[PDB]
RNA sequence: UGUCGGCUCAUCACAUCCUGGGGCUGAAGCCGGUCCCAAGGGUAUGGCUGUUCGCCAUUUAAAGUGGUACGCGAGCUGGG
RNA sequence: GGAGGUUGGCUUAGAAGCAGCCACCCUUUAAAGAAAGCGUAAUAGCUCACUAGUCGAGUCGGCCUGCGCGGAAGAUGUAAC
């Protein structure tokens, strides 16, 4: 997980997901793609 | 991919060309054996070699525009296999009958030996 | 099973081992292929060969073309290729010598004419680290 | 909303009961599936089953399509089944069900005991084979959850229980 | 009976034990399967001409399954006693003792080679297996007997330091 | 004698070919000949490009006055697999700063071997920068030369630093501040925005308008 | 970095930045212009920061041109110093910016490359920018 | 409106030193690095120096960072 | 459906698309990469890329703009209507 306060997306499989007020992003192939707030 | 630009116009105007060829179509519907036993049909190419192809049913009405065989605009549905023979009308028809007769695949539309409406 | 035998392993069996990797049968039995087959080209030739365990033990031997490997190498030089292809010649090779090898390698190819033939082999022997010219 | 649009395509042998926002689906092989619908859609009967939405807010039109599919779970769970395949990677990895109880052998001192819970059943065709039979999505799909979370698949060399589905990552240690 | 380390900071030794054998018993794990040092040890022993017999130990664990080893070991062509038979494979508990005793009749067994020892009225004839210091009785040789027969009060000449045996 | 020297000239060549290497000499003793030759070869495989770990006299049996005063002349370290010392070579061993350690097993040798290698080794000699000044007027002082009145503009100066003093981006001096002044202070440290009073003895070429540039030098060192 | 040659006095006053730039706000050499649309000033810190992070994105071909030049001196009063004793010392030299005004050029690039490359040059100056291309009128 | 340091006695914050729960790792294991959550309880003895600090010696799971008139002289001391 | 020369060459006990390096052509096709992933001790065997069929009406992205969301950690007690 990294946090930081600009994330985005780093590959075609990544996705930008908004979930109970956050927005995160989750890789379905490369776990160091996973990213918390902005 | 398969663009309108020309994957569409150029196999229609090929198609075209070749329905002045021998009036004998065969059209089948192979969903069944591997392509092996595909390629086995295509060793007719150096025996027979009628078309041995099989392309888009959606072109298949858009070509063949001629009014040479035109009683297969109502049996290319779904999958197609048009066979159309170049000298000795039939040999398509009977050459997959063997296949056929062999395998569990090929269904055969139809045939195209003059105005034949199947 | 698609082993390459080589030659002949009807007393020795250190690359045949029939046993593992697949249903372990006759080993007596199976090995008098060599005899047979004979090989065909010299006791030097490593061809393939495909069996079948059938129903419990019933052997079927089939043998195909020689594989082009031993062809490209143990027919116009050294019979072992370079480290680095298309970057180091291992062997020089004219058209007749692919030629010669393309109609007794019949089998498969889907070749309509012998001018597409002769192009699969042409990228074989690239691959090798050798050189092709017409 | 093309979820919601579709009908549900009820199989034969299926009863079905419309208490207003109360449905409840009777089937052969299992039965006694029901629940509440919320306030904002219409279940139009007929042969067939169909959605319709009440408002034309952007609740109304998400959960219209959401009630289409659980209703369809719930017609499919009744005559067909749900199961979720498991399988363990290990060595001394063992599972074995006797009765409602699931032992299993995951590598650790003591051996774990689950308690299948009431509805759904398991059992073991091999050591190393799980299967999760119920009649229900969110019940079977839990307890494979549950069973799956006590050793998870490991990168370095695949250990663990995993689904039958599922792709596992692997990794080696470097040099 | 010699037993030799099985680690890799002594293969200078094990070759040593290659050369006075006679006969290899190759001891494998069955859980563990075929593993560097035994690839080393069967290197060994092709080297030194010997037989090779196998002992696939550890049974006794539930895990078992004593049949990767076979295909292992075909690798590295060693043949078990079944499929053509060159060497047989027997399954032994070591602490258990099952299978120790079949162990014993196959390694045995190979009478095939006779064992003719020559007379045992020859001067001796015999090998160094180790040496060391004592600071009683001075050095100490271990030395196995090839043929004669070694008596004591006996000129001995080994590598290059002679003497007569005081002791044995 | 033969195979000695032979050893010899291969090895003269080869260091003289490349340059130089660090050797950590051992005196082995051991219980067994087999042992021996294990550890003798098991102990050449653990050096580096620039260490290595050499073999200075082997032999079976205890430990004695004549390897004792043998490693004492080698500043070697006196390894006793399976074997102790006897009374004389405990006296010279005590008389001296000789480390001796015993064994039973091979690879405790070896790790302390390693832990041994791994202490012959310290660069990393790199710099990271603290502060840099901008020299504007100059002055003198009877002890030193020329003092270099300048205003730090980044980062910090401290009394006792390596400075590097460059203009127009090439180096001149690279010596030490010796003198930092706050008016007539003599102060530790200076911070950026602040003016100050530069003064090295050797520096002697003051300018307006050089920069002096401030560093530390930290070894993180390497490893095998 | 940039700054005159010399100049006719060594200080200034402060003054005020206000107004647009109604001068200055055409693409007038290139074919596309970062056009700063916020007002404040450019150190000549951020103006060669941005473009060695402008040019080096490119480094095929291409013609870039800088419109802002910083000629205003700028002074700063030392730390541990009271207020007064005269006006500081100069420091370094800025430019002032208005609202609509041209910063940098290109041309001879894709669109998308000038678009890429400007996008690097934004993220060093403290103010916001855009992206503009070169009309008739 | 008595200004450093020491003693005695404390109270709060969390930007967490230990213990507790997790994600990633250039995470094989044993150890680590980094980030997220977490303030319940814990969190050395000495040699030098007036010293806070610092450097050394030897421990510990750890020897946290800060606010409180740089906490505390109508509570003590008086080395600076 | 997802193929033939072909276990491409080297290395390796054995490297067969998938330990590691080099190369990465041709063939019948509609389509198939000297292969992106899982698995095999190495095989074998399930995937993907790509193409044909069904489906049956929308889909993709940018610009301007109103109100909102993260970025947002402190010391006696909520304590920044
Ligand atoms: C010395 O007086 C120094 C000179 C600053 S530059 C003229 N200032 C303060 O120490
Ligand atoms: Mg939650
Ligand atoms: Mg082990
Ligand atoms: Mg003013
Ligand atoms: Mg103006
Ligand atoms: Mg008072
Ligand atoms: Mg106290
Ligand atoms: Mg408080
Ligand atoms: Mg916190
Ligand atoms: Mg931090
Ligand atoms: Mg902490
Ligand atoms: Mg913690
Ligand atoms: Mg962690
Ligand atoms: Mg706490
Ligand atoms: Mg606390
Ligand atoms: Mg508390
Ligand atoms: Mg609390
Ligand atoms: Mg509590
Ligand atoms: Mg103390
Ligand atoms: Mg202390
Ligand atoms: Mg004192
Ligand atoms: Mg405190
Ligand atoms: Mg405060
Ligand atoms: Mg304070
Ligand atoms: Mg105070
Ligand atoms: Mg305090
Ligand atoms: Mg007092
Ligand atoms: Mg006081
Ligand atoms: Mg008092
Ligand atoms: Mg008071
Ligand atoms: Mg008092
Ligand atoms: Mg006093
Ligand atoms: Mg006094
Ligand atoms: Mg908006
Ligand atoms: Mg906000
Ligand atoms: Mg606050
Ligand atoms: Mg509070
Ligand atoms: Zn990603």
């Amino acid at each position: 997980m990294k946090v930081r306060a600009s994330v985005k997306k780093l590959c075609r499989n990544c996705k930008i997901i908004r979930r109970d007020g956050i927005v995160r992003v989750i890789c379905s192939a490369e776990p160091r793609h996973k990213q918390r707030q902005g | 991919m398969a663009i309108k630009l020309e994957d569409k116009k150029a196999i229609v105007a090929e198609v075209n060309e070749a329905a002045k060829a021998a009036l004998s179509a065969v059209v089948a519907d192979a969903r069944g054996v591997t392509v092996g036993a595909m390629t086995g049909l295509r060793k007719e190419a150096r025996e027979a070699g009628v078309y041995v192809k099989v392309v888009r049913n959606t072109l298949l009405k858009r070509a063949v525009e001629g009014t040479q065989f035109d009683v297969l605009n109502d049996v290319f549905k779904g999958p197609t296999l048009i066979a159309f023979s170049n000298e000795h009308p039939g040999a398509a028809a009977r050459i997959f009958r063997e296949f056929a007769k062999g395998q569990d695949k090929f269904e055969i539309k139809a045939a195209a030996f003059e105005g034949q409406f199947l | 099973i698609k082993l390459q035998v080589k030659a002949g392993q009807a007393n020795p069996s250190p690359p045949v081992g029939p046993a593992l990797g697949q249903h372990g049968v006759n080993i007596m039995e199976f090995c008098k292929a060599f005899n047979a087959k004979t090989q065909g080209q010299e006791p030097g030739l490593p061809t393939p060969v495909i069996i079948t365990v059938y129903s419990d033990r019933s052997f079927t031997f089939e043998t195909k073309s020689t594989p082009a490997a031993v062809l490209l190498k143990k027919a116009a030089g050294i019979t072992s290729g370079s480290a680095r292809p298309n970057s180091q010649k291992v062997g020089t090779v004219t058209r007749a010598q692919l030629e010669e090898i393309a109609k007794t390698k019949q089998a498969d190819l889907t070749a309509a004419d012998l001018d597409a033939a002769v192009r699969t082999i042409a990228g074989s022997a690239r691959s090798m680290g050798l050189n092709v010219e017409g | 909303s093309r979820v919601a649009k579709n009908p549900v395509k009820l199989p034969a042998g299926v009863e079905i009961k419309l208490a207003g926002q109360q449905l409840s689906i009777k089937g052969a092989k299992g039965a006694l599936e029901l629940k509440v619908h919320p306030s904002v859609e219409v279940i139009q009967d007929s042969g067939e089953l169909r959605f319709a939405a009440r408002n034309g807010d952007q609740q109304t039109r998400a959960m219209a399509g959401t009630t289409r599919a659980l209703v369809n779970n719930m017609v499919v769970g009744v005559s067909q089944g749900f199961e979720r395949k498991l399988q363990l990677v290990g060595v001394g990895y063992k599972a074995q069900a006797k009765g409602q109880v699931l032992s299993l052998s995951l590598g650790f001192s003591h051996p774990v005991d689950y308690e299948l819970p009431a509805g759904i059943v398991a059992e073991t065709p091999s050591q190393t084979d799980i299967l999760i039979k119920g009649i229900d999505k969110q019940l079977v799909g839990q307890v494979a959850a549950e069973i799956r979370d006590f050793r998870p698949p490991e990168p370095y060399k695949g250990k663990g229980v995993r689904y039958a589905d599922e792709v596992v990552r692997r990794k080696e240690a470097k040099k | 009976f010699l037993d030799t380390p099985g680690h890799a900071a002594f293969t200078a030794m094990r070759a040593r034990g290659a050369q006075a054998t006679d006969i290899v018993i190759l001891v494998v794990a069955a859980d563990d399967g075929v593993m560097p040092q035994t690839q080393e040890a069967v290197q060994h022993a092709k080297a030194a001409g010997v037989p090779i017999v196998v002992a696939v130990n550890k049974i006794d664990k539930p895990e078992a399954n004593p049949d990767n080893i076979k295909n292992g070991l075909a690798a590295l062509d060693v043949i078990p006693e079944e499929w053509g038979g060159d060497a047989p494979f027997v399954p032994v508990s070591a602490k258990l003792g099952t299978g120790v005793d079949e162990l014993l009749e196959a390694v045995l067994l190979q009478a095939e080679v006779l064992e003719l020892k020559a007379t045992p009225s020859a001067p001796g004839r015999g090998v160094v297996v180790e040496s060391r210091l004592d600071k009683g009785r001075g050095p100490v040789a271990t030395v196995l007997v090839q043929d004669g027969t070694l008596r004591q009060g006996d000129m001995v000449l080994v590598g290059i330091n002679y003497g007569r045996v005081r002791a044995m | 004698l033969a195979r000695a020297h032979a050893g010899k000239l291969e090895n003269i060549f080869e260091n003289m070919g490349q340059e130089e290497k660090k050797t950590l000499n051992i005196v082995l003793k051991a219980d067994v000949r087999g042992s021996l030759e294990a550890l003798q070869g098991s102990l050449s495989g653990l050096g580096n490009d620039e260490v290595q770990v050499r073999v200075v006299g082997g032999g079976v049996g205890g430990i004695t006055e004549s390897d004792a005063n043998l490693a004492l002349a080698s500043n070697a370290v006196l390894f006793g697999f399976n074997v102790r010392a006897d009374a004389g070579a405990r006296k010279i061993v005590e008389a001296e700063g000789l480390d001796m350690r015993y064994y039973n097993v091979i690879y405790d040798i070896i790790e302390d071997v390693k832990k041994a290698l791994t202490g012959m080794l310290g660069s990393d000699l790199r710099e990271n920068i603290l502060g840099i000044a901008e020299v504007r007027d100059v002055f003198r002082s009877p002890k030193f030369g020329a003092i270099a009145g300048c205003m730090v503009t980044e980062g910090m100066v401290h009394r006792n630093r390596p400075i590097r003093v460059l203009r127009d981006d090439v180096v001149i001096f690279e010596g030490e501040l010796e003198s930092l002044r706050r008016f007539k202070d003599d102060v530790a440290e200076v911070r950026a925005g602040m003016e100050c009073g530069i003064g090295v003895k050797s520096y002697n070429d003051v300018k307006v308008g050089d920069k002096i540039e401030v560093f530390e030098k930290v070894e993180v060192a390497r490893s095998l | 970095m940039l700054q005159p040659k010399r100049t006719k006095f060594r200080k200034q006053m402060t003054g005020h930045n206000r107004g647009l730039a109604h001068r200055g706000s055409k693409v007038s050499f290139g074919e596309y212009a970062l056009k700063a649309t916020s007002r404040g000033r450019l150190t000549a810190r951020q103006i060669e920061s941005a473009r060695r992070a402008l040019t080096r994105h490119v480094k095929r071909g291409g013609k870039i041109w800088i419109r802002v030049f910083p000629d205003k001196p700028v002074t700063k009063k030392p730390l541990e110093v009271r207020m007064g004793k005269g006006k500081g010392g100069v420091e370094y030299w800025v430019a002032q910016i208005q609202p609509g005004k041209v910063l940098y050029e290109i041309e001879g690039v894709s669109e998308e490359l000038a678009r890429e490359a400007f996008a690097l040059a934004a993220a060093k100056l403290p103010l916001a920018t855009s992206f503009v291309k070169r009309t008739v009128m």
